[PDB]
RNA sequence: UUUUAUAUAUAUAUAAUAAGGAAAAGUAUUUAUAAGAAUAUGAUGUUGGUUCAGAUUAAGCGCUAAAUAAGGACAUGACACAUGCGAAUCAUACGUUUAUUAUUGAGAUAAUAAAUAUGUGGUGUAAACGUGAGUAAUUUUAUUAGGAAUUAAUGAACUAUAGAAUAAGCUAAAUACUUAAUAUUAUAUAAAAAUAAUUUAUAUAAUAAAAAGGAUAUAUAUAUAUAUAUUUAUCUAUAGUCAAGCCAAUAAUGGUUUAGGUAGUAGGUUUAUUAAGAGUUAAACCUAGCCAACGAUCCAUAAUCGAUAAUGAAAGUUAGAACGAUCACGUUGACUCUGAAAUAUAGUCAAUA
RNA sequence: CUAGAGUAGCGAAACGGAUUCGAUACCCGUGUAGUUCUAGUAGUAAACUAUGAAUACAAUUAUUUAUAAUAUAUAUAUAAAUAAUAAAUGAAAAUGAAAGUAUUCCACCUGAAGAGUACGUUAGCAAUAAUGAAACUCAAAACAAUAGACGGUUACAG
RNA sequence: CAUAUUAUUAUCUUAUUAUUUAUAUAAUAUUUUUUAAUAAAUAUUAUUAAUUUAUAUUUAUUUAUAUCAGAAAUA
């Protein structure tokens, strides 16, 4: 929206946020790698224990 | 000439008239309840949001 | 079709059966408007350029030319200029100078006439006029029912209202200049909402910033003063009118054989300056940004436009002479005073002649 | 072209022999580079279907080609390739499921010559590759097809 | 190779001007300490002109920054 001259090429100030896709992103972001961390751990441990079976055969 | 077709076909130009009233007046009440009545939220709007 | 029958294991195979027929006489404006020709070819068709038929000019030239009326007239050297004019006006601002009458004795003062604008002053030359050099936009042009910083205790110069117009000094004297007197914003309290601010009212703070008298008459008194009235002036305040300053969006020629450009550069935070925003300028401290193949930066060119002119069926294209609007300039460049507004056709400095 | 190795045949250039008025050519001999492999540079071809890609639609026939069936026979159905066509389109040749009917996007063209030339720039070891004008000259220039002439053009007859 | 004109600048010179420094027995106003010349009255007492003194408004002087225009270099 316009405003008074705040630079040499700046005379416009943001408003409102109608869509909000930018800043989910980010969130979306941390909690994918925050959970992925944890679903990795879990999926090595099955892994893990697995190939401690098959050692005891 | 061509231009003038735009303009009732009339050449040359009159100064453009004067308002006596340069704001609008008290008694205009419509104008004044626009001007009163609650912006339109949001972008389709006019006006910075609540929280911005 | 539909429904049902018999038979067989809710379903399957065979057989029969079908409801859609109603009639009646009389009750224009059409819109805008696009034409081709000659030349290829041994000849034909097609592609393809070239040229021509139309209109016009800020026109020039060759030949010719009667009058009247109207509209234009250095586009080029923003090249250089002899000569004369284009901005003066006020004697009712102050001063001077005479002549007569009167009183006073070479002069003095009045009244009446005049002259005086080579003295001190006021007003006018920011306009108009002419020009198109610069300007491709860093402030330029066009347009918007665009804005704010939410533009000044700005009037420039008229209208409508109220007030005031005081003292000294220096000028030889003043309506010349100085010194002095006096006459919206920021806070605090609340209110509301067009509210995450603005506006409103109040109360303070400072506003606190001025001025000027002339021409006449009369009325007083004692030529001197004074007091009114009429005229023309002066200053302040509110509103209007006319005006200004700043920014936003879109558009404004050619060359990328100009591909990278930009370091105040892009943004942020403060401070100085303005009436006012902003790297506009000046200072400080941070961030690494900003533009660009939908063409940056650089270069060349160019005053821009119209309800203006030409042309076309029209979209458009060309011009920007003439009429009108805007800008810029007044031999060249920078700065300064005044001012509301000037880098003024002013002043200062330099360059050219 | 740059390095290495390889090098039997072929074979620019070169050296000779023939032919010829002349041979600088065709023919013949010896034959260098190259053709080959590895590791690179470069990014041009008549790189052609002289026909960019995608989507919807469009009348037939004949073959194949590939599936799906049904019992070699259904000259079996569904697809794509190929050939000839209808309409349509086109200057025609011709195209024919695209050169048709439509939609979307990209690249390219604006007379011949000068000219893909000059200059500049970019890249490459270089050869070169990309980008790419202007002046001047002219009324030319080209495509398809027609009828001729001509061919050291074919075949058939007399 | 030669001529020309705009543009710039870690360079040189600089009019004028804008700020900014430092200095003035430098001035002018006013405020003091004082000295002369002068005026009324019974030793004066005040007055004007000059002496010293410290606040303003400037002048001369120089410190820095920028700056018309000129060279030098580059394009
Ligand atoms: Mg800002
Ligand atoms: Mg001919
Ligand atoms: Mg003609
Ligand atoms: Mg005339
Ligand atoms: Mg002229
Ligand atoms: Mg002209
Ligand atoms: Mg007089
Ligand atoms: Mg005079
Ligand atoms: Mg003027
Ligand atoms: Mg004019
Ligand atoms: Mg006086
Ligand atoms: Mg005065
Ligand atoms: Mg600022
Ligand atoms: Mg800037
Ligand atoms: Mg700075
Ligand atoms: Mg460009
Ligand atoms: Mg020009
Ligand atoms: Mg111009
Ligand atoms: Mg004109
Ligand atoms: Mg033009
Ligand atoms: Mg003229
Ligand atoms: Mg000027
Ligand atoms: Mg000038
Ligand atoms: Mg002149
Ligand atoms: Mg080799
Ligand atoms: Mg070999
Ligand atoms: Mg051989
Ligand atoms: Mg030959
Ligand atoms: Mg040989
Ligand atoms: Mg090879
Ligand atoms: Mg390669
Ligand atoms: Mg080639
Ligand atoms: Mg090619
Ligand atoms: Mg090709
Ligand atoms: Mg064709
Ligand atoms: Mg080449």
């Amino acid at each position: 929206e316009a405003t008074r001259p705040l630079s040499k090429r700046k005379f416009f100030a943001i408003a409102e946020i109608i869509r909000n896709k930018g800043q989910q992103f980010a969130l979306y972001e941390s909690e994918a790698q925050l959970s992925v961390a944890k679903e990795e751990a879990q999926k090595a441990k099955e892994f893990l224990d697995k190939r401690s079976v098959r050692e005891n055969k | 000439g061509k231009g003038a077709a735009k303009y009732g076909f009339k050449s040359g130009v009159f100064p453009t008239t004067r308002s006596i009233l340069k704001s609008p007046t008290t008694k205009q009440t419509d104008i004044i309840n626009k001007v009163k009545s609650p912006k339109p939220k949001g972008v389709l709007g006019i006006g910075y949001a609540k929280g911005v």
